[PDB]
């Protein structure tokens, strides 16, 4: 479906820690592929997907150059959280996270749709990029400070623009061929249906889906042909640990009911839906 | 490609 | 200050056949801040080496991680899941529930 480039920076400070700890991630499309945390031995960007091993040669300084970027990244984001403080007047001492994800996302025909570049103080939206017009949205009121500053200095939106529509596109569309593999398979779900007797005597179907890639999925309880909002219950996808994802979705009824009940399975994987009855 | 993010 | 608490899930990589090897996972998600101790238990005692995935979050600016560890079931084995979180008095164990 859609694809993405997408980078999740987290900083903490603490009562337990020195300075503040910068921890970073970065997602091609669902698949994590490199990390970073300021609290290792010597703090480096790491490859966590087989594909990005690749990269360094046919750009050899690829690590080195992350690995100064997300240092100096660091250092960004202790005196940032230094800064809001102050604008929020807090004590000193306390715990507190200021986090920033950004990338791009292109169509299935790799064309470019959409940047976002956006951030948060103590887990509230603080300040964010307007995409259309290149403005600073201040979420938070005592964020109109930091939207003045970095509004008076074009190069901050001229920058961002130049990577959000270009830099980041052209990354995306290399890691792509790079981890064509992996990252260009799309895995349909298996399914099975499970049987509960609950101690009070009622009859629990669970409808399970896993091994699927990515993970947007429609589980549907479907009793004689209509929708089940009423007893179904779903968890969360999750994952696999693997690549793919799990969901189950549940119904309950009385004994002798099972037959009207079907599970409807689509996903981008699937040609045509699985119907599944027990 | 990871970004140099600026001082809020 | 925002707060918001772990939402747990212990389950197993492939559907749990007795005697074959799989992976036990743990996934706390939700949680803000990001401090928290996760441990896996077997028969309650700290599995030694467990691995977990890289920090990340999600769109709402809660957090996330996977836990897990290579295992093979048995039926006489009791798997739990064991977290700690500022938002929780004291740590929560959740069991792994073989069909669930």
């Amino acid at each position: 479906g859609s694809h993405s480039l997408r980078y999740f920076y987290t900083a903490v400070s603490g009562p337990e820690l020195r300075e503040p700890r910068f921890l970073s991630v970065g997602y091609v499309d669902e698949q994590q592929f490199v990390r970073f945390d300021s609290a290792s031995e010597s703090p480096r960007e790491e490859p966590r997907a087989k594909w990005i091993e690749r990269v360094g040669e046919e750009d050899p300084e690829y690590w080195e150059r992350q690995t100064g970027i997300l240092r100096r990244n660091t250092q960004v984001f202790r005196v940032g959280l230094e800064t809001l403080r102050g604008y929020f007047n807090q004590s000193a001492g306390g715990v507190h996270t200021l986090q920033t994800m950004y990338g791009c996302e292109l169509t299935p025909e790799l064309t470019f749709t959409r940047g976002f570049d956006q951030s948060a103080y103590d887990g509230r939206d603080y300040i964010s990029l307007d995409t259309d017009t290149y403005t600073w949205t201040a979420t938070a009121p005592q964020a109109v400070n930091t939207k003045r500053k970095w509004e008076a200095d074009r190069s901050i939106a001229e920058g961002w623009k130049a990577y959000l529509e270009e830099t980041c596109v052209l990354w995306l569309k290399k890691y792509l061929e790079m981890g064509k593999d992996t990252l260009g398979r799309t895995d349909p779900p298996s399914a099975r249906v499970t049987h509960h007797t609950d101690p009070n005597g009622d009859v629990t179907l669970r409808c399970r889906a896993q091994d699927f890639y990515p993970a947007d999925i429609s589980l549907m309880w479907l009793r004689d042909g209509e929708e089940q909002l009423q007893d179904t219950e779903f968890i969360e996808t999750r994952p696999a640990g693997d690549g793919t994802f799990q969901k189950w979705a549940a119904v309950q009824m009385t004994p002798g009911q099972e037959g009207k009940y079907t599970c409807r399975v689509q996903h981008e994987g699937l040609p045509e839906p699985l119907s599944l009855k027990w | 490609c990871n970004v140099t993010l600026n001082y809020p | 200050m925002i707060q918001r608490t772990p939402k747990i899930q212990v389950y197993s990589r492939h559907p749990a056949e007795n005697g074959k090897s799989n992976f036990l996972n743990c996934y706390v998600s939700g949680f803000h801040p990001s401090d928290i101790e996760v441990d896996l238990l077997k028969n309650g005692e700290r599995i030694e080496k467990v691995e977990h995935s890289d920090l990340s979050f999600s769109k709402d600016w809660s957090f996330y991680l996977l836990y897990y560890t290579e295992f093979t079931p048995t039926e006489k084995d009791e798997y739990a899941c064991r977290v700690n979180h500022v938002t929780l008095s004291q740590p929560k164990i959740v069991k792994w529930d073989r069909d669930m």
